[PDB]
């Protein structure tokens, strides 16, 4: 339990820039045909991301959260099936789990003691903490399935996560299309809101291996973090009131 | 009719027509290019 994988190899953080992909709906209130001015915690444009692939080469740090961070990820055998939030990620702390165990999206903020590099081994057995207890929230979400098949070659579907921070409450923002990074304009649509307020600093991914612990490997995947920042954009609505085009007041 | 309102989380007063366009079932109301409420779903079920 307390013993990681010694066969892991992490790669160098190299940097990387998005387009003008980053852009979500601030509020819950719908609009046509607007040119909507807002300032909300969102990306630059041509900002510098940090690149991370997953293909023994691994490429999972302990990555810092001060306001808000963006998970970017592309997959093609589902590796990044989880993330683990929190301050200290141990158990003199509280610790937000947000794990797909392949029923459901079990959202849990216990003390969950973890490990030096937290990982899931179909899933045989889930299993990264050692102690639980003191827990504050639970949540079941909408069901969902996942795979852990090997596979390896070109993606062909795009999962953009919002994870914010504003008076406690976490939003969720998501957005699911079909496509190592993908350009364009996108928009991504509210989920669920999460009321409850704790303090995050750091966080990680919970990368999904498959095949006593030495024989364990991986498909191929990729996911983009970033770090935001309070930007004013300018949001242009269609006549279906869709997100079409943003503009960086603090770019050009 | 031209009558008062009182939803779940809106109040006012106007006509109610058959609406058109589209619509999110995720949000409550719409907002025109006036910036004037045009459209109120059903508290009960949804229907702008």
């Amino acid at each position: 339990q307390c013993v990681n994988l010694t066969t892991r190899t992490q790669l160098p953080p190299a940097y990387t820039n998005s387009f003008t992909r980053g852009v979500y709906y601030p509020d819950k209130v719908f609009r046509s045909s607007v040119l909507h001015s807002t300032q909300d915690l969102f990306l630059p444009f041509f900002s510098n991301v940090t690149w991370f692939h997953v293909i023994k080469r691994f490429d999972n740090p302990v990555l810092p959260f001060n306001d808000g961070v963006y998970f970017a990820s592309i997959e093609k055998s589902n590796i990044i099936r989880g993330w683990i939030f929190g301050t200290t990620l141990d158990s003199k702390t509280q610790s937000l789990l947000i794990v797909n165990n392949a029923t459901n999206v079990v959202i849990k903020v216990c003390e969950f003691q973890f490990c030096n590099d937290p990982f899931l081994d179909m899933e045989s057995e889930f299993r990264v903490y050692s102690s639980a207890n003191n827990c504050t929230f639970e949540y079941v979400s909408q069901p969902f399935l996942m795979d852990l098949e090997g596979k390896q070659g070109n993606f062909k579907n795009l999962r953009e996560f919002v994870f914010k921070n504003i008076d406690g409450y976490f939003k969720i923002y998501s957005k699911h299309t079909p496509i190592d990074l993908p350009q364009g304009f996108s928009a991504l649509e509210p989920l669920v809101d999460l009321p409850i307020g704790i303090n995050i600093t750091r966080f990680q991914t919970l990368l999904a291996l498959h095949r006593s612990s030495s024989g364990w490997t991986a498909g191929a995947a990729a996911y983009y973090v970033g770090y935001l920042q309070p930007r004013t954009f300018l949001l242009k609505y269609n006549e279906n009131g869709t997100i079409t085009d943003a503009v960086d007041c603090a770019l050009d | 009719k031209c009558v008062n309102f009182n939803f779940n989380g809106l109040k006012g007063t106007g006509v109610l027509t058959e609406s058109n366009k589209k619509f999110l079932p995720f949000q409550q109301f719409g907002r025109d290019i006036a910036d004037t409420t045009d459209a109120v779903r059903d508290p009960q079920t949804l229907e702008i």
